[PDB]
């Protein structure tokens, strides 16, 4: 096999708004093989409540999935997404960054 | 405008843990409306848009049907590839098939696809004139003579220019609200500072369908290949599509770079420029 | 649904036949198929066509004539065989896209009966010993053999015979029973046969 | 390659299971069963499309498949199946290219074994009449007193099959046709220069190979068991 | 609509 290794975007649907209902997503793209692990992290704590995309794959047959939660972001809360694949030495997290 | 049907086929072995996993999802452009998941419980063609909810049951039963014996096939086909490369039976691998049609603005048939991978790698294409296969190595081969001698192209063609088209242009109206609409991307601008001299300036096109656009950062003057971060498009989850490009810069230079975005939903591409 | 209008038809020898089918769908792209059925039971395959295509073909005798508006898929013999005596299905079936691909729907068929062409008749009615049996022959595609009451006479109907070696064909009934009456001048009596047969004595 | 169905005469008892095998070396995909009925064309049974793949047709109800390898989809028809009678015939294709259909089956239902015998031949030698006159000597063959209709009438010349100058009646005769089991009879035709039959060193015989009870059936009656065997009458050359 | 004709590689 070739392994690809995934590129990891952590962001929200809408603008995030302190107090105002949101979506946050994590979309890992460009990776291969299939087996991949993603889970959403609410101060350094694993999010329950996560749907997900069905598994699709591009031009270049590399995978792509879509992650996300409903949450309502706010001052001194922090997000991040954790990922996990073969080509990783070990999980990677990818912290949200509202100021982009 | 164009449009596409395309549907996406994943097939990886799972030995020792059981049958291997098996997902079928249909697009029409940038938005899905199908899937199929053996790991599922329902273990049928389910519907991923609104606007396939209102296909009968005799439409759900057919494609049922019918992506079962895909699912059945590819299940073959796993094997058979182990044998092709004489591969051991520990190890997993992975099939992916796409297959599906384009049409221009007159929603004409435009151009067919058909072709597969292994582990990644192209195995066998249908070329653009529907009639022969490109065999991306020796072990294709034997696909492609096998499925030369059994008119293989001859029979999709049919499905290719005629039957897809006619699917798409079926699916196209009955989602006409959604399938047929363009959202103008919704634009802005940030200022990020590297220590001292450098700074970075980021362009955001937010809420845009259909995915396509193009974003590029002008100095002073004109594009910059060097330089430029580029993040691609991704789904904000609720039908639109965003993306940013940036640039770095020495601080003092902000009013000389430009953002240029150009988008299928923008009467004339548009300029940014600091601040707002 | 395909449908064969005539279950049996006939044809001289060298003449050429049509045989006809039409058929019901809503599909834009199809296939349609001729198959030949020999006394062998042997399906084979004489012509298929898609609507997409063009009619095209043939080398051989055999040709058809495609009407995609009229749904009319008709399947031309000429200069006929005796070989070409079998049933002639017509059938159906979806492209591709279809889900039942690739079933085959048939129509109720056609037995095609080629009467030879005999070039000098000389029909006459011979006795064989082993039970006795009375045998018809030499007599013309125009002659008819019929069943005969009582029921305790047996006659089979004409067959044609092909001497390759000799370039003959020569066309036959047989007829036999096990009563005392029976005899070969009375043993046709219920068919029409040409009065100057000969009957030796 | 080609494609194998098996067997080509078949019967089947009130209440019987019973299975047809077809093999197919070609390669192929997808398999067909066909059913073959007087007054109607083919209609689809079963058909597996891929191995461990079922797709039944309108009149699949009685009959049952089973796909566990490409090369092979032998069709059972259980006894559930109410009117079973008829010609069936295996297929195979790839899509609809390379379509093949096997040799065929026919498959009877005997109600009653009592019914079955087997064929009493008969040859009988031409007149002189005919040889006078037309200096060609025809001979003619009668298998009578059969049933079921499972036969295969040949000529033998000498020793090796002969095609050329025969003619064997499309179909066989009821000798009792009131009756709805009669038996049948069959006749056959050979025709020859009279030179050829004038020789005596040539050797002719009807031969007809029956198809019927088989050890698995079990015989009751005093007459001899109505085996599958091959009946056949002779003759010779005279001058 | 998906693709009613299966064949094996
Ligand atoms: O009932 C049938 O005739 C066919 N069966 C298979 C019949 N099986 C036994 C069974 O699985 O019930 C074997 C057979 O008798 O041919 C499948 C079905 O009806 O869906």
């Amino acid at each position: 096999m070739i392994q690809r290794t995934p590129k990891i975007q952590v962001y929200s649907r809408h603008p995030a708004e302190n107090g105002k209902s949101n979506f946050l997503n994590c979309y890992v793209s460009g990776f291969h093989p299939s087996d991949i692990e993603v889970d959403l992290l609410k101060n350094g704590e694993r999010i329950e409540k996560v749907e997900h995309s069905d598994l699709s794959f591009s031009k270049d047959w590399s995978f792509y999935l879509l992650y996300y939660t409903e949450f309502t972001p706010t001052e001194k809360d922090e997000y991040a997404c954790r990922v996990n694949h073969v080509t990783l030495s070990q999980p990677k997290i990818v912290k949200w960054d509202r100021d982009m | 405008g164009s449009h596409s049907m395309r549907y996406f086929f994943t097939s990886v072995s799972r030995p020792g843990r059981g049958e291997p996993r098996f997902i079928a999802v249909g697009y029409v452009d940038d938005t899905q409306f199908v899937r199929f998941d053996s790991d599922a419980a329902s273990q049928r063609m389910e519907p991923r848009a609104p606007w396939i909810e209102q296909e009968g049951p005799e439409y759900w039963d057919g494609e049922t049907r019918k992506v079962k014996a895909h699912s059945q096939t590819h299940r073959v086909d796993l094997g058979t590839l182990r044998g092709y490369y004489n591969q051991s039976e520990a190890g997993s691998h992975t099939v992916q098939r796409m297959y599906g049609c384009d049409v221009g603005s007159d929603w004409r048939f435009l151009r067919g696809y058909h072709q597969y991978a292994y582990d990644g790698k192209d195995y066998i294409a249908l070329k653009e004139d529907l009639r022969s296969w490109t065999a991306a190595d020796m072990a294709a081969q034997t696909t492609k003579h096998k499925w030369e001698a059994a008119h293989v192209a001859e029979q999709l063609r049919a499905y290719l220019e005629g039957t897809c088209v006619e699917w798409l242009r079926r699916y196209l109206e009955n989602g006409k609200e959604t399938l047929q609409r363009t959202d103008a991307p919704k634009t802005h601008m940030t200022h990020h500072a590297v220590s001292d001299h450098e700074a970075t300036l980021r362009c955001w096109a937010l809420s845009f369908y259909p995915a396509e656009i193009t974003l590029t950062w002008q100095r002073d003057g004109e594009d910059q290949t060097q330089d430029t971060e580029l993040v691609e498009t991704r789904p904000a989850g609720d039908g639109t599509f965003q993306k940013w490009a940036a640039v770095v810069v020495p601080s003092g230079q902000e009013q000389r770079y430009t953002c240029h975005v150009q988008h299928e939903g923008l009467p004339k591409p548009l300029t940014l420029r600091w601040e707002a | 649904t395909v449908t064969q209008s005539q279950p049996e038809m006939s044809v001289q020898e060298a003449e050429t036949v049509t045989l006809s089918c039409t058929y019901d769908t809503s599909e834009s792209d199809y296939y349609l198929f001729w198959y030949k059925q020999p006394p062998s039971r042997q399906m084979i395959l004489v012509i298929r066509q898609e609507a997409y295509k063009q009619q095209n073909a043939t080398e051989n005798r055999f040709s058809v004539n495609f009407q995609k508006a009229a749904k009319s898929f008709s399947l031309k013999i000429s200069d006929s065989q005796l070989g070409d005596a079998a049933m002639y299905f017509c059938a159906w079936g979806v492209n591709a896209g279809g889900t039942s691909y690739g079933k085959l729907t048939f129509g109720q068929g056609t037995i095609l009966t080629v009467h030879p062409n005999i070039q000098n008749p000389d029909p006459a009615v011979y006795q064989l010993r082993d039970k006795s049996v009375c045998l018809f022959t030499d007599f013309d595609s125009q002659t008819n053999v019929s069943q005969s009451k009582d029921s305790d006479v047996y006659i089979t109907d004409k067959c044609v015979l092909d001497m390759r070696s000799m370039d003959f064909k020569s066309n036959s009934a047989v007829a036999w029973s096990n009563k005392s009456d029976f005899a070969c001048a009375n043993a046709f009596n219920n068919s029409i046969i040409p009065e100057d047969t000969f009957f030796p004595s | 390659g080609g494609i194998t169905q098996s067997p080509k005469y078949l019967f089947r008892k009130e209440g019987q299971n019973v299975t047809l095998s077809c093999e197919q070396n070609l390669n192929h995909d997808a398999m067909y069963w066909y059913r073959q009925d007087p007054g109607q064309g083919l209609r689809l049974i079963y058909y597996s499309q891929i191995v461990n793949d079922f797709q039944k047709g309108d009149i699949a109800e009685g009959y049952s498949v089973s796909r566990e390898k490409k090369e092979s989809f032998p069709l059972t028809v259980t006894s559930a199946q109410k009117n079973p009678t008829a010609f069936y015939l295996c297929a195979s294709s790839i899509g609809v290219y390379g379509y093949t259909f096997g040799s065929g089956t026919r498959l009877t239902v005997v109600e009653d074994l009592k019914n079955v015998f087997p064929p009493e031949v008969a040859v009988f030698e031409p007149s002189e009449a005919e040889i006078s006159h037309t200096q060609k000597a025809t001979l003619v063959c009668l298998a009578t007193g059969f049933y079921p209709d499972h036969v295969e009438l040949s000529w033998w010349v000498n020793g090796k099959e002969v095609h050329s100058g025969v003619c064997t009646d499309p179909q066989p005769l009821k000798e009792q046709p009131a009756l709805n089991d009669s038996r049948y009879a069959l006749s056959s035709r050979l025709r020859v220069s009279a030179t050829f039959w004038q020789n005596p060193r040539n050797h002719f015989r009807c031969q007809v190979q029956f198809y019927g009870l088989s050890e698995n059936d079990e015989w009751t009656q005093d007459r001899a068991k109505p085996v599958t065997q091959i009946v056949s009458a002779e003759a010779w050359g005279r001058a | 609509g998906i693709l009613g004709f299966v064949f094996t590689l």
